[PDB]
């Protein structure tokens, strides 16, 4: 299961 | 044995050519088990091993939404990346990023990662202690900054030392047929004279699993490490892989010289010699 | 900022004259991402190949697997084609079925 993306 | 969950994610601008493309791969150790492209004609996430089909329309719905959501995310990160390195809007770049999580033999969590890159260098990387950060420039210390602010490892600590466990050791037990079996290499030595002084020796390694091998050839006892052409670990498409290493040796001096083979699937190191028929 | 490929063109099984197999062209190390693979048979492109999904190693570099099902014969040759940004050819790199 994928975790999460936040901006860089 | 020790076992891991790794995701890999590749996001590619391309102006001219309409939006970056998003990939996202997802392995349990060296079996792929899932996927996903923006540039799919409709993009989901997709099995890509047996025993994650039986999985149910929550799972497949939830990974497809995130997915998505993250092609958005890389897309605004690469516009950022722009502004980071006063860089133009005509080039192409790729972010990329892998993480995920290493379980020991006792199926605790061993070590978390995620890394990530821009055009192919390290960019940031998260620390072993899931709580700090190494940036590889003055660019990706701006982002360090945003995200200790914004606490942003104890997110992915969360993540690693939770869901990303629970998950695969789930994955690790639908699959354990195959996840949790080593396949040792079947190996042999070829011989081919090179002229008739010379003759190369070539010791192969086929159908193993994992991708795990170490292949040494040894002179008088002695490893040959820079004589040896090793090639790269390569896949047969079964699931398992192929590697050899190369000696170039005197004519007649063959016997002189032992392969070395050492596999998780195997009980004990292997030793090969040329065998003439 | 610019990697070129490494190439290996083998079978899945160890070839056998007649004996359906797998043509293998796998291709590592490279970066950026964009490249172009065909597999040859006698110097023509064959119309069936598949291709793995784009991943990568821990240096960042990536690679793909290219592969066909075939039936090696003992005159028939087959070659993995390559192009890449960092080429200013394409690459032809032929199966030897001992390599």
């Amino acid at each position: 299961k994928a975790g999460q993306v936040v901006t860089i | 044995g020790s076992h891991s969950m790794r995701y890999f994610y590749t996001a590619m601008s391309r102006p001219g050519r309409g939006e970056p493309r998003f990939i996202a791969v997802g392995y349990v150790d060296d079996t792929q088990f899932v996927r996903f492209d923006s540039d799919a004609a409709s993009p989901r996430t997709e099995p890509r091993a047996p025993w994650i089909e039986q999985e149910g329309p929550e799972y497949w719905d939830g990974e497809t939404r995130n997915m998505k959501a993250s092609a958005q995310t890389y897309r605004e990160n690469l516009r950022i990346a722009l502004r980071y390195y006063n860089q133009s809007e005509a080039g192409s770049h790729i972010i990329q990023r892998m993480y995920g999580c290493d379980l020991g033999p006792d199926g605790r969590l061993l070590r978390g990662h995620d890394q990530s890159a821009y055009d192919g260098k390290d960019y940031i990387a998260l620390n072993e202690d899931l709580s700090s950060w190494t940036a590889a420039d003055t660019a990706a210390q701006i982002t360090q900054r945003k995200w200790e602010a914004a606490r942003v490892a104890e997110q992915l600590r969360a993540y690693l030392e939770g869901l990303c466990v629970e998950w695969l050791r789930r994955y690790l037990e639908n699959g354990k047929e195959t996840l949790q079996r080593a396949d040792p290499p079947k190996t042999h030595v070829t011989h081919h004279p090179v002229s008739d002084h010379e003759a190369t020796l070539r010791c192969w390694a086929l159908g193993f699993y994992p991708a795990e091998i170490t292949l040494t050839w040894q002179r008088d006892g002695e490893d040959q490490t820079q004589d040896t052409e090793l090639v790269e670990t390569r896949p047969a498409g079964d699931r398992t892989f192929q590697k050899w290493a190369a000696v170039v040796v005197p004519s007649g001096e063959e016997q002189r010289y032992t392969c070395h083979v050492q596999h998780e699937g195997l009980p004990k190191p292997l030793t090969l010699r040329w065998e003439p028929s | 900022i610019q990697r070129t490929p490494k190439i290996q063109v083998y079978s899945r099984h160890p070839a056998e004259n007649g004996k359906s197999n797998f043509l293998n062209c796998y291709v590592s190390g490279f970066h950026p991402s964009d490249i172009e693979v065909d597999l040859l048979k006698n110097g023509e492109r064959i119309e069936k190949v598949e291709h793995s999904d784009l991943s990568f190693s821990k240096d960042w570099s990536f690679y793909l697997l290219y592969y066909t099902e075939f039936t090696p014969t003992e005159k028939d040759e087959y070659a993995c084609r390559v192009n890449h940004v960092t080429l200013s050819q394409p690459k032809i790199v032929k199966w030897d079925r001992d390599m």
